[PDB]
């Protein structure tokens, strides 16, 4: 079992953990055979409180076997009473392209409080539709989807810093206008898909678009025979498109 | 009136420009390096300079000077900055200097434009007990053509400047500026009067000096020419104005 | 019309005098099937200022 900061005072006694965790706030994971880790675990708690970070204690038990001498000190977290509000711009160094080349899209956020000093980083999956292929996910749990697969990344707030950097790279097929969106959702290793939910309710759009232009084409003409004769041999014409 | 757009939508860039903050550089001195235990009032002077220009306003700085180093905390300064300039300085008068607290002493400025605070730790400094004198200064100067000279000749004049007690060598630094009057102008007035306007600091009447943490003695070199005849006259003048 | 370029005729008279000999011919001109568009790229240099 567990408690960060949320009611009451730790359970100073070893045993009064163990009791803690032998009732209804414990909670059991299984390792099976063969493997290092185990099941996800997962409580809830409610905070109404608001104000700087705090830091909760975990204790765990094998068979009344208590793992860490005093407790598992949790990492720093803090509680705020406003929502943080995130904002987005978007770049392009290629500005116009021809099709099946490559464009660079870059993405810059800014967080309205800062990433805990004392706590971890926080990682964030960003997910990318260029806007000319399909009709991209439109549900949060399709957002969290795009995975790595070359349309989803993975980017982190450093602790203190509230500014982050994200690329993609989409190599537009139809000529035209692409005009893409991006999705932020809190890339914890946890990371449901089911239950996920979006920090951009409205799903932030470029204002501007990408352009794709059409493919040139360079040609070459040559011919076997410099000097043919008439009536001998067909003059054969090779030409070369690039 | 009649004129039509080539196209129906407004452009804008695939890309934004990113507008910073403007940093802030505060540098900071007290006019008597030695003050005395009373003998005197300090009055810290406190210059910042802004990352960039002002556009069409002054810019209003605010000086807050919670400590002295030694206990107390007078009212703060507010400061302006010229549309075009950059710079501004701050001025804190406080008298009440005690030899209480042992030392070395030091002091923290806060300089605040748009609520954004940048806090600066100043150097250490000391001071004299009380009913000591204060340290005074001592001027000679050196002339290196030697009289008797002619209109137009180059006449250099070297004015070496000491001080009764060394500077703390604790590190602070005395920018001293020699105001020389070459004895043929319109005859200044007293040295109240001495302080003129200048274009360029390092010019042929002012020269700026900066006496080291550690050191007693420097120099300040002028070399200036002559345009009219005088028999019995043209007496160099000097002065020095710390800033 | 359409095709290729074209040009006019400008013609001015005072109390009868004619300016230019034969006429002013106008610069040339060409006339379009459909309104033409503009494509745009937009760059900095100093991206960060
Ligand atoms: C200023 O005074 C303090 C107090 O003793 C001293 O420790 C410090 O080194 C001094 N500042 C300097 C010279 O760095
Ligand atoms: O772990 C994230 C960063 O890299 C490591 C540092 O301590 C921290 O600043
Ligand atoms: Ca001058």
């Amino acid at each position: 079992a567990f408690f960060g900061a949320d009611t009451g005072t730790a359970p100073a006694d070893l045993a009064a953990w163990l009791t803690a965790a032998n009732g209804a706030g414990g909670l059991t994971a299984t390792i099976l055979p063969s493997s290092i880790p185990s099941d996800i675990i997962s409580f809830t708690r409610t905070y109404a409180a608001a104000a700087a970070s705090l830091q909760g204690k975990l204790q765990c038990f094998i068979g009344s076997t208590p793992l860490w001498d005093p407790y598992y000190p949790t990492p720093v977290f803090q509680v705020l009473a406003a929502a943080p509000t995130y904002t987005l711009s978007a770049s392009v160094t290629p500005a116009v392209v021809p099709v099946d080349t490559a464009t660079l899209w870059t993405y810059n956020i800014i967080r309205s409080v800062p990433v805990p000093a004392g706590g971890p980083s926080l990682p964030i999956l960003c997910s990318f539709w260029d806007g000319k292929t399909g009709a991209a996910p439109t549900t949060d749990a399709g957002w969290a989807a795009l995975a790595g697969s070359a349309n989803g990344k993975g980017t982190s707030m450093a602790p203190g810093s509230t500014t982050a950097t994200c690329s993609f790279t989409p190599s537009y097929s139809t000529t035209g206008t692409a005009t893409p969106t991006l999705q932020l959702i809190q890339n914890s290793f946890a990371l449901d898909a089911a239950t996920t939910v979006g920090f951009l309710s409205p799903v932030y759009t470029a204002p501007a678009f990408a352009t794709v232009t059409a493919a040139s084409y360079t040609i070459s003409s040559y011919l076997n025979p410099v000097t043919p004769v008439a009536g001998g041999a067909a003059a054969v014409w090779r030409i070369v498109i690039t | 009136a009649t004129t039509v757009g080539f196209l129906s939508p407004v452009y804008t860039a695939p890309a934004f420009a990113t507008v910073t903050a403007a940093s802030y550089t505060i540098s900071s001195y007290l006019n008597p390096v030695t003050p005395v235990a009373g003998g005197a009032a300090a009055v810290w002077r406190i210059v910042i300079t802004r990352n960039a220009a002002v556009t069409a306003s002054a810019k209003t700085l605010t000086c807050q000077m919670p400590d002295n180093g030694q206990g107390g905390s007078p009212a703060d300064v507010t400061a302006d900055i010229a549309v075009g300039g950059t710079t501004t300085v701050c001025v804190f008068s406080i008298a009440g200097y005690t030899t209480a607290t042992p030392g070395p002493y030091f002091a923290t400025v806060n300089v605040v434009d748009g609520a954004v605070t940048t806090s600066h730790i100043t150097k250490n400094f000391t001071v004299l007990a009380s009913g000591t004198t204060a340290p005074t200064y001592a001027v000679t100067s050196v002339v290196s053509p030697a009289t008797p000279v002619k209109v137009s000749t180059p006449v250099t004049y070297t004015f070496t400047i000491t001080r009764t007690t060394a500077v703390p060598a604790g590190g602070i630094p005395q920018p001293i500026i020699c105001e020389f009057f070459n004895g043929e102008g319109t005859a200044p007035a007293s040295a109240a009067a001495y302080w003129r306007v200048s274009t360029t600091i390092p010019d042929a009447d002012t020269v700026v000096a900066v006496m080291a943490p550690g050191e007693t003695t420097t120099t300040c070199t002028f070399t200036t020419y002559y345009t009219t005849v005088s028999a019995g006259g043209f007496t160099a003048k000097l002065m020095v104005f710390g800033e």
